DNA sequence: CAAGACCAATCTTTACACTTGAGTATTAAAGTTACCTATAGCGCCAAGTGCGCAGTTTTT
DNA sequence: CAAGACCAATCTTTACACTTGAGTATTAAAGTTACCTATAGCGCCAAGTGCGCAGTTTTT
DNA sequence: CAAGACCAATCTTTACACTTGAGTATTAAAGTTACCTATAGCGCCAAGTGCGCAGTTTTT
């Protein structure tokens, strides 16, 4: 490595911040300038004070402390390996030993020196800069030679892309002339001038006479060594000159650094500010791809070996980005060699830095990694879900219009493996999230045996929550009692009614409440019923019926190019009363396009529609004994589950509820034939349902608080989830912005 | 925003029901009498314990919860502070090559109540709580203070074992924390404090922590508010120190 | 030029402390005729009122004027002075967002009573913005747009049928585009700029209007990313995505690395595909 | 610092269109106490008067304020607005000479009633001036 | 345009660290024909010579060139590189005087062998100069 | 008696050695340094012009 | 015993009073402040869901 | 019959030859140019897959 740690105490927006475990690529994300620019300012100030530049001291986070400290730990293991060896008796190695490693090995005895040599040791050098209240600066190492040498060995290069200069390439030369160590001091500039003017002269002297005349005319400063080397290099190069222009500038910068550092022991640290600014997304992805290609082409491992491959450590690259494309490409290409840093705000307003897990052991997840997955890294609050219906509901524009707080939460569907290797808890990240799952993932009910059985994920949750089996006593006893009740859930048997459709005495709502209360500390919320079960509730049945009326009255058209003769012929052939179902089947059909019909045809269609609506209401209220049976039938017909958590396919395979299944089949094949294509889970009936419902209630009432109250009454559970999420969002927003 | 407790704040949030009668009847809130305080003896030390049934315990606990926890402190105080610990008190001295450890003799017994009033005054509104008889600040100090029957000479005393004594000690000693931190930092010494135990470490190669000058200067700084250094617990060593086991 | 003014806002080189375009915009947009109100009458009027003693302020200002050699006041300067004196405040990454958002709010609010319909062109509105910040910027613009919108349903005092200004903005971020498409529905247009055979510029209109409300709701960052794609390989299952995205396989074929592989259902393919959108983003639909 | 302010005028890098130091100088020099005059009272007062219909200007400004997110007015901004609105004009080699001459005229005229005695340092007043122009400036 | 070039030197906005006009002037004034000297031949020639080991400098420069994407060298850039490498120094109120004086010295000295007769226009040469300094410049 | 705090330069800036990519006991050459100075009132000598080398206060 | 070094805020920024240009004994109003918060595990009560108020180490 | 206005490139940019400072009859080498492309529906041939070369309108 190059830098082991950076620690800032009581400076700018930092209270006490320690950054370590630096990888080869460090991606910095978060809310803008909540400490990003402050960290950059801290690093720049430390490296400016390292080279004895007169720069203004930084401000204190709170004036109730006398000083602020910046501690840099350099990893000098490789340099110790470089110099302690006998072969390299050069002047530079000798000076490096006398400066950095002496006064720390002198104190040691022979045994400890041997132990340090022989062991697989790591050597560190800690330098602390302290700013007092009266602007004075104190170093923990009082030798300026140490500071200058540390500045040389670990140079800091800052590249800003917004204010980049596409025609000023001076940093390129200042970088290349320094990186590769050519000793032109031994080559006299007097000898070099005589040498070059000996050669390039057309006549030996003619060029020299011209240059001597110029020099006698022009009053020039003596050449500095860096100027000499820059002249050398860019004269020998076959070219001095060189949105996409900034990309090329940055890409050549990184290529030069990575290529040139392979032969040197100097390991620079490069910080890039918004590399993607002014870049097409494909251009940013290609920039990261080119950087990775340069990185891996020069990489030597146990497999890749040969001339042209080195084991020299690579420079440490920080870059602060705001685009998911850069982050996605980094994560995909760099694997285990990158780190993602998240910047947020504490309670007292100070900056908080976290490391988000971006390394995945599942290669499939790395390959399928796309823009949507990389977007979650910028999320303020995540609502992980399980199916597409949840995404359809929680993303509904009309619903989120009435709840602006929930508009800041990103809803993402996560599989069990995806959730296992993405979730913030395992990533120890401070991006708050909630995992919304159904209660069926823990307990499965058997009608034949009338018994609940426990799912493995419930056992895993119990094992995670039973951490008190290895510890002492405190106020956690109620949790143990709840876990005991969860254990007793297994042995209990419960009787069913109507061949396994309803529970005699048991309320799954109470068990769901207990599970949610217990597991809220694990950030998982368990909804009592499915989303399609939550929308189809007893309170919203009128509006649901209204919706059906709408899809009959407005979304239906006539299946004939000649409405008049068609409607007359099927009025004649099929009776309005005794044959309403086939008449409606032949006459009406669902169609996006609504051709204009005649007044008589429109009146006849309206009359048939009203008659069919009355018939359907009568038959719905007649065939089903109670409203609960109606709700259950509608839920199953759309793919839902009963109070016993059984799907229509599950019942068909098992063979229970034959009468209810046949009734639903009769309704779908006779009365609800038009709504059959919308019976599927992916039909998008949720969006139309919610849009019509919210528009209708807005027509009913004109107050925003009142409309929220009505929506809460209609969908108690979905609105409860939304309100809990919004309250948590506001709490964590006060945790960040408050 | 600096916390500011006023009459409404005391009436609603702090007093709640513990002193409802005293606030509606306009009767002065009284001192913590000897009946509410029991005196335990631990070696040569004496500890003061207030009964939970008394309203003073409730108001003290709520004072810790809502008022004392909001006043800012100094970063060198690693004791009785949210997030502080002994390991955090020892950590900044790993970079030091010489170590010195000092103690304050009877830290809590030597905390003058006048200093406490001066420290808590800017954070409490200068109002009259009860008519023109008792001030709000004096009522709160009544809540936090005590008169030891063993030693009536000192009058008001902050006793060990109360609800609010540690945090009040930290707030009153923030002044010396700042002064000692400034001195040590200008000398290049890393300083930290846990209760009354102060630890200094010099990372450079020097005999500063071993000279009598350092002890004299720390004693001179402590003398401003009347504290003293326990000379039996003064320790100075090079290249390693064994502080109470660590 | 007066009836259809052109306002260009560049966000990269925006000036967070120079708000002169704001005043040059507001003083022009709402048509108040201060010419009838004499500046002589106004000066006498204002110095009559604001004077502590009638004349004292006037004596001080007269001394100043005798000292300072001033150009005659231009009408626009007069109106700017008027407005920002009457306003309760002259002063005002996120700073640029606030600048742009207040610009758009001022335009949309002020143009409702006038027949002047400006055209506003924004250059990279999302530059230096967190993705959530850009999405919130588009959301705020849409809220301002719809709150002042009067239709057959929404009517009342505070709702106008005045045509809105035409807003162009050139973006490079899928977040801005996704939020626009989601929020504006049928009222937005997506323009694609490419190059012809002979190197000349070619402009196309990409279909961003969807009749399937479910597709509008499920619209996410991945779907809006395809608008920037050089070449699309539409597929049917997750296995295709696993194969064609394999890093080791794409290492050996750098040409295919520029093609985005997206899984599309039949309905999604029906309402997204470039053929129905007559767009020049070449694509191939791989099916069994 | 208040009683003996320091004003530095550089003529080479002078800005012929940025006159902010003029306002920062005049608003400070003559001591008018506008703090006693409430900005709430002043806003109501001014919008009472300048309104074509009492409220019409106020309705327009209220719509603007609801639209524009503004910082609270600083006192110096208030005084600068006051002065240059009441003045019959905001706008104004030889241009630099006029800038400097009006600066000195404002200082000398305004300091007569105050006990504040500023110190003014000018860097190359004659830069870019015809000799007769410099003599006329003096 | 070539035979009678026009050079304009402004002293107020002169850049004491940007000396590009000096090179653009000297590379043009004295007519050396480096076109006959191949830049391929010159690159091989120079890397033959300046190499510590014949090729070592060339290997380093070839690695750089493979890394850096460079435009082809323009002739004026070639000549400027030539001259200021061969010169014993690239780097250089009174600073502006020295800039102008060296400009005039270079022009007068270099034009003696050429038939190109430039016209040079100076804007306020005395700006920021002590009177004795201006007299010494003349 | 007895001790933490024991100037600021000294020419300066850059920098690998060994056999071409990894390495377990202690600074320096070199380009520029990069330019400096004899002897100030008194004495010797040509012999009155020109050249060579008997205060106060404070520390004390 | 005995002492130099005795936090940082506390709302902040600006500023004449008297009779219109000189003047020999002690801060402040005002615009904005400009927005804050009860109650986190345990106990009471409806009676098992929902609402109100028996550790280690270190100082000691 | 009879005429002013008779594309824009064509590779591009720079530039002394003769014996070292003045001189009275006609463009160019050279570095980069600096990189290009066979064959798009129909016919031949392996013989139905794969490879090689009978419209409208307007000018007329």
């Amino acid at each position: 490595m190059t830098i082991e740690s950076i620690r800032v105490k009581n400076l700018l927006s930092f209270d006490d911040v320690i950054l370590r475990d630096f990888r080869d690529i460090n991606c910095i994300i978060g809310r803008n300038n909540v400490g990003k620019s402050n960290l950059l300012k801290v690093i720049r100030y430390f490296y400016a004070k390292l080279e004895n530049k007169k720069v203004i001291p930084l401000d204190f986070h709170t004036n109730y402390n006398a000083v602020g400290e910046i501690t840099f730990t350099f990893d000098t293991t490789r340099i110790k390996k470089i110099v302690t060896s006998r072969k390299n008796n050069g002047r530079f190695h000798k000076h490096i030993y006398n400066t950095l490693f002496k006064s720390s090995s002198v104190k040691l005895n022979f045994e400890e020196l041997i132990a340090r040599k022989n062991s697989t040791n790591k050597s560190f050098f800690s330098l602390t800069l302290t700013i007092c209240k009266d602007d004075s600066v104190m170093w923990s190492v009082d030798d300026p030679k140490v500071r200058s040498l540390l500045a040389t060995l670990y140079p800091f290069l800052y590249i800003e892309t917004r204010h980049i200069d596409l025609y000023d390439w001076n940093p390129i030369w200042k970088l290349i002339s320094n990186l590769n160590s050519f000793n032109f001091d031994d080559v006299d500039h007097d000898e070099l001038v005589n040498f070059l003017d000996e050669k390039i002269s057309s006549r030996k002297g003619d060029y020299k006479k011209y240059i001597d005349r110029v020099v006698s005319v022009i009053d020039t400063k003596p050449y500095t060594y860096k100027e000499k080397v820059i002249n050398y290099i860019k004269v020998a190069i076959k070219g001095d000159s060189f949105g996409t222009n900034s990309n090329k500038f940055l890409e050549t910068l990184l290529h030069l650094l990575i290529t040139l550092t392979r032969t040197e022991f100097i390991s620079p640290i490069v910080y890039i500010d918004e590399p993607e600014v002014g870049l097409h997304p494909k251009l940013a992805e290609s920039f990261v791809s080119n950087l990775n290609k340069i990185y891996s082409k020069f990489k030597k491992t146990s497999e890749l070996s040969g001339p042209g491959r080195y084991k020299t450590p690579y420079p440490n690259i920080f870059y602060s980005t705001h685009s998911p494309s850069i982050l996605k490409q980094t994560i995909k290409l760099f694997g285990k060699d990158q780190q993602v840093l998240h910047f947020s705000k504490k309670k007292d307003g100070s900056t908080r830095v976290n490391k988000i897990n971006s390394t995945y052991s599942d290669e499939r997840f790395l390959n399928i990694f796309s823009d949507n997955e990389a977007r979650l890294f910028f999320s303020e609050y995540i609502v992980f879900v399980e199916g597409a219906t949840e995404l359809e509901l929680f993303r509904n524009l009309s619903l989120l219009n009435l709840y602006p707080a929930f508009s800041l939460a990103d809803i993402y569907d996560a599989n069990e493996v995806i959730l296992a290797n993405i979730n913030p808890g395992y990533s120890k990240a401070s991006i708050p999230f909630v995992i919304i799952k159904d209660i069926d993932t823990l307990i499965d009910y058997s009608i034949k045996t009338e018994k609940f059985s426990l799912r493995p994920l419930f056992e895993k949750m119990i094992k995670e929550l039973t951490k008190e089996f290895d510890y002492y006593d405190t106020g956690f006893g109620r949790v143990r009692k709840e876990i005991d009740l969860f254990s007793d859930i297994q042995s209990s048997t419960k009787k069913h009614m109507d061949s396994g459709l309803f529970f005699k005495r048991f309320s799954l709502h109470n068990l769901s409440s207990r599970i949610n209360k217990v597991s809220r500390k694990l950030n998982r919320y368990f909804m009592t019923t499915t989303i399609e079960g939550a929308l189809i509730n007893e309170q919203s049945l009128p509006y649901f019926f209204n919706w059906i009326g709408d899809v009959i009255l407005t979304q239906m058209t006539i299946n004939n190019p000649n409405p008049d003769k068609f409607i007359e012929a099927m009025r004649r052939r099929y009776n309005i009363k005794s044959q309403v179902v086939p008449l409606f089947k032949s006459v009406f059909c669902i169609g996006l396009n609504h051709p204009v019909y005649s007044s008589a045809v429109d009146k006849q269609a309206l009359r048939i529609k009203l008659s069919f609506l009355n018939y359907l209401k009568r038959k719905v209220y007649s065939d089903f004994n109670n409203e609960k049976e109606i709700v259950l039938a509608l839920r199953l017909a759309f793919g839902g589950k009963t109070e016993t958590q059984y799907t229509l396919d599950k019942l068909r395979k098992d063979g229970e509820a034959e009468l209810f299944r046949e009734k639903i089949k009769n309704y779908k094949n006779n009365e609800l034939f038009f709504l059959e294509p919308q019976m599927t889970k992916t039909s998008g009936w949720v969006t139309t349902f919610l849009n019509y419902t919210i528009e209708k209630i807005t027509s009913e009432e004109s107050d925003d608080d009142r409309i929220r109250q009505k929506l809460s009454f209609i969908f108690p559970e979905i609105i409860s989830i939304i309100e809990q999420a919004s309250s948590s969002i506001e709490a964590e927003e006060s945790s960040l912005t408050g | 925003k600096m916390i500011l407790v006023d009459k409404v704040f005391y009436e609603k949030i702090l007093s709640v029901e513990s002193f409802k009668e005293n606030i509606i009847t306009q009767s002065a809130i009284p001192k913590i009498s000897n009946k509410e305080v029991r005196l335990i003896s631990s070696g040569s030390k004496i500890f003061y314990a207030i009964n939970n049934t008394s309203p003073h315990s409730h108001v003290q606990l709520r004072l810790n919860r809502f008022f004392l926890s909001h006043i800012p402190l100094n970063s060198a105080a690693k004791a009785f502070v949210r997030g502080g610990s002994y390991l955090k008190y020892l950590e900044p001295h790993i970079y030091g090559s010489s170590y010195c450890r000092l103690d304050i003799s009877s830290f809590f017994n030597n905390i003058s109540f006048d200093d406490v009033k001066q420290s808590l005054s800017p954070y409490i509104k200068d109002e009259y709580l009860i008519g023109t008889e008792q001030k709000l600040i004096d009522a709160i100090l009544n809540s936090v203070g005590y008169e030891s029957p063993i030693r009536k000479d000192k009058g008001m005393i902050i006793p060990m074992g109360f609800r609010t004594s540690p945090a009040i000690s930290n707030i009153v000693f923030r002044k010396m924390d700042l002064l000692i931190q400034d001195f040590c930092a200008k000398k290049g010494v890393i300083y930290s404090r846990y209760a009354d135990d102060m630890l200094f470490s010099n990372p450079r190669e020097s005999k500063l922590l071993m000279s009598d000058y350092f002890i004299d200067e720390i004693s001179s700084l402590l003398s401003i508010m009347g504290f003293n250094i326990n000379q039996s617990k003064y320790i100075s060593r090079e290249k390693e120190i064994s502080i109470n086991g660590y």
